């Protein structure tokens, strides 16, 4: 089979300046029958470019195509707000008709560190018998982040899961949610509740705590 | 309108099969060819197979030569798939693709796609979500809402019935070892807000027609 | 024969009834163009063409004057003056085998409609792109032939159909073949009005 | 295709000058007799214009 790769892996670019994607083939494939689409988050694939330098019906102008055989290149004059998204490279010449891993594009921002909230677990959760403690980064570039979960100073793992919000359209920052599930038995055993956040935009760990009913 | 729809979302056991739709308009479907392509959540496109659909010739990839068969009928100019012994990792969206033509000729790349039919597949049930209040702590401050225990995806999140969208943040749902899902949604207001604002997250999801309007308070 | 390869035979000199036929209920399809199906035996034509291929049910409608479709369009185009008759008769024991039967085949894609009477065999794989194919098959590059597969447990719509096209030509030449023109009987004695052989 | 102009198709036959025939009698083209039903070889003499 073909096999497409796509590069980079995450585009890290601001809105103006000039987007060069590559993709590869393991073996030389036709240029007439390679494409370009594009594809936002919950959204569909959309058809950017075909025959290698073809330009697809109504896909702005600054949208480009280049290269012949096993590499190939897609060049993005200027940024536009709008084609932040994922794209995707596929040849369909041979069978099977593979495509790319896909390319993130997103805004550059300065370094923003995460404001750090937590949240103890409901008493009607608790009624329930099992208590949820939320970690909450607001706000912050890039996305990566470290929480790692305190319970009396003993470090919690495999315990826990997170989720991360797509890159906000209006300041370009991350949110990302974290949460501690304990039996309602283990969260009365204890009574100090942590997290701790790693981030590029704290100079240290920044820690958020509560005590159990205070 | 050259369109090409999809199914609605599926929910199926392990083991049962599924056939999802996909039809054409605008263009001339008895020349032209349909493509299908499978996408895991948060994962890249996975090519399935495509089809001529003048001819009915079929061609597969490795990894679906063994659950996956592509048809046609031209008469309702519409293209199924089929997907029998469905498991876990079948759960993902599906497209479906084609060339618009004409009477004689067609596109030569495939620029007409579908809007994508969700399947998830696992033994769990329908059930509605429970609405839990993160209460923020006694010059921003943040609260929000736990989406905890629910089945199957999605559900819908709104503060203030719409009217509160700056500073909202709501998370892409995790699936729980249980087999529910959980989804927190947050939002940051002024501190001094926090004693003359009430503030309702609206929860809604349509596969257990469940509305709940949760209201955060201060402890 | 394939209804793209359609069969033509020549009929110079020779009697026939097409009184037994119009007669039979097994021909499905009996019509007739520019000449009545009922007044048949009493024309006169010197040549006969006698057109034969096998097609599926929903195209016998497509057999006629004025059609448009994908076989008359690229396989067996009748001219719109055509004087003649189609018979089409139902072939399903003996045309349609279990799985599907690749033997009678039509064409599926040209560049061009076929002339009245005009006969396309070319295998020739047809570019539907820009693209120019090299003899290899694949987008937009089809092979232009297609088989039936006629089963017996098809529907009747696509279940396998004979058709015979007979056409009468006149040319400026002694009309050679002939009706039965049958006889009466003979009375004597009596004033009567006789047609004896000429 | 308007369809409301008819034409006799069948008859045993020729009118005689000006003879006028709006029968609806099924024309039997063969020799099995219709009995008032269609069929093969059992036509409606009439046949609407396209
Ligand atoms: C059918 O269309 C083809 C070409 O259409 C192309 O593909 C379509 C999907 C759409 O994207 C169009 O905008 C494209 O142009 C026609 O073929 C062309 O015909 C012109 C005649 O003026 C000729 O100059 C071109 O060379 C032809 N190109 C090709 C690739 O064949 C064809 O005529 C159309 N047929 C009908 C019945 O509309």
């Amino acid at each position: 089979d073909i096999v497409m790769t796509q590069s980079p892996g995450t585009l890290s670019l601001s809105p103006g300046e000039r987007a060069t994607l590559s993709c590869r083939a393991s073996q030389s494939v036709r240029s007439s029958y390679l494409a370009w689409y594009q594809q936002k988050p919950g959204q569909a694939p959309r058809l950017l470019i075909y025959g290698a330098s073809r330009r697809g019906t109504g896909i702005p102008d600054r949208f480009s195509g280049s290269g012949s055989g096993t590499d190939f290149t897609l060049t993005i004059s200027r940024l536009e707000p709008e084609d932040f998204a994922v794209y995707y490279c596929q040849q369909y010449g041979s069978s099977p008709w593979t495509f790319g891993q896909g390319t993130k594009v997103e805004i550059k921002r300065t370094v923003a560190a995460p404001s750090v909230f937590i949240f103890p677990p409901s008493d009607e959760q608790l009624k329930s018998g099992t208590a949820s403690v939320v970690c909450l980064l607001n706000n912050f570039y890039p996305r990566e982040a470290k929480v790692q979960w305190k319970v009396d100073n003993a470090l919690q793992s495999g315990n826990s899961q997170e989720s991360v919000t797509e890159q906000d359209s209006k300041d370009s920052t991350y949110s990302l949610s974290s949460t501690l599930t304990l039996s309602k038995a283990d969260y009365e055993k204890h009574k100090v509740y942590a997290c701790e956040v790693t981030h590029q935009g704290l100079s240290s760990p920044v820690t958020k705590s509560f005590n159990r009913g205070e | 309108q050259v369109q090409l729809v999809q199914s609605g979302p599926e929910v199926k056991k392990p083991g049962t099969s599924v056939k999802v739709s996909c039809k054409a308009s605008g263009f001339t479907f008895t020349t032209s060819a349909v493509q299908w392509v499978r996408q895991a959540r948060g994962q890249r496109l996975e090519w399935i197979g495509w089809i001529v659909v003048g001819s009915g010739n079929t061609n597969y990839a490795q990894k679906f030569q063994e659950r996956v068969t592509i048809t046609r009928d031209m008469s309702t100019t519409t293209a199924y798939m089929e997907l029998s012994s469905l498991r876990s990792e079948d759960t993902a969206v599906y497209f479906c693709a084609a060339p618009h033509c004409n009477s004689t000729s067609c596109y030569d790349a495939f620029d007409i796609w579908g809007q994508g039919t969700m399947v998830t597949v696992s033994s769990a049930s329908t059930k509605g979500p429970s609405v839990f209040p993160l209460a923020p702590s006694s010059g921003t401050a943040a609260l929000g809402c736990l989406v905890k225990d629910y089945f199957p995806e999605p559900v819908t999140v709104s503060w203030n019935s719409g009217a509160l969208t700056s500073g909202v943040h709501t998370f892409p749902a995790v699936l729980q070892s249980s087999g529910l899902y959980s989804l927190s949604s947050v939002v940051t207001v002024p501190s001094s807000s926090l004693g003359t604002q009430t503030y309702i997250c609206n929860v809604n999801h349509k596969p257990s027609n469940t509305k709940v309007d949760k209201k955060v308070e201060p402890k | 024969a394939s209804v793209y390869a359609w069969n033509r035979k020549r009929i110079s000199n020779c009697v026939a009834d097409y009184s037994v036929l119009y007669n039979s209920a097994s021909f499905s399809t009996f019509k007739c163009y520019g000449v009545s199906p009922t007044k048949l035996n009493d024309l006169c034509f010197t040549n006969v063409y006698a057109d034969s291929f096998v097609i599926r049910g929903d195209e016998v409608r497509q057999i006629a004057p004025g059609q448009t479709g994908k076989i008359a369009d690229y396989n067996y185009k009748l001219p719109d003056d055509f004087t003649g008759c189609v018979i089409a008769w139902n072939s399903n024991n003996l045309d349609s085998k279990v799985g599907g039967n690749y033997n009678y085949l039509y064409r599926l894609f040209r560049k061009s409609n076929l002339k009245p009477f005009e006969r396309d065999i070319s295998t020739e794989i047809y570019q539907a792109g820009s693209t120019p194919c090299n003899g290899v098959e694949g987008f937009n590059c089809y092979f232009p032939l297609q088989s039936y597969g006629f089963q017996p447990t098809n529907g009747v719509g696509y279940q396998p159909y004979r058709v015979v096209v007979l056409s009468f030509e006149l040319l400026h030449a002694p009309a050679t073949v002939c009706g039965p023109k049958k006889s009466t009987n003979l009375v004597k004695n009596k004033c009567v009005n006789f047609n004896f052989n000429g």
